[PDB]
């Protein structure tokens, strides 16, 4: 991520972890 | 130049350029990142043309 112009910052979700937290 | 092809569909809607033509590539089965690593060089050959 640092060649891209104007890329900004922020979380993406995970579908698994929640799961495999049990 | 300002608003794409949507201005002759309907109503104006607005739009940046680097997004436009990515629009504008994925449309002929290229992904759209091609054009955000080779801005530059894109821009220097649209010119000299």
């Amino acid at each position: 991520c640092d060649v891209v112009i104007g890329i900004v910052n922020n979380t993406v979700y995970d579908p698994l972890q929640p799961e495999l937290d049990s | 130049i300002t608003s794409g092809w949507t201005f002759g569909a309907g109503p104006a809607l607005q739009i940046p350029f680097p997004m436009q033509m990515a629009y504008r590539f994925n449309g002929i089965g290229v992904t759209q990142n091609v054009l955000y690593e080779n801005q530059k060089l894109i821009a220097n050959q649209f010119n000299s043309a």
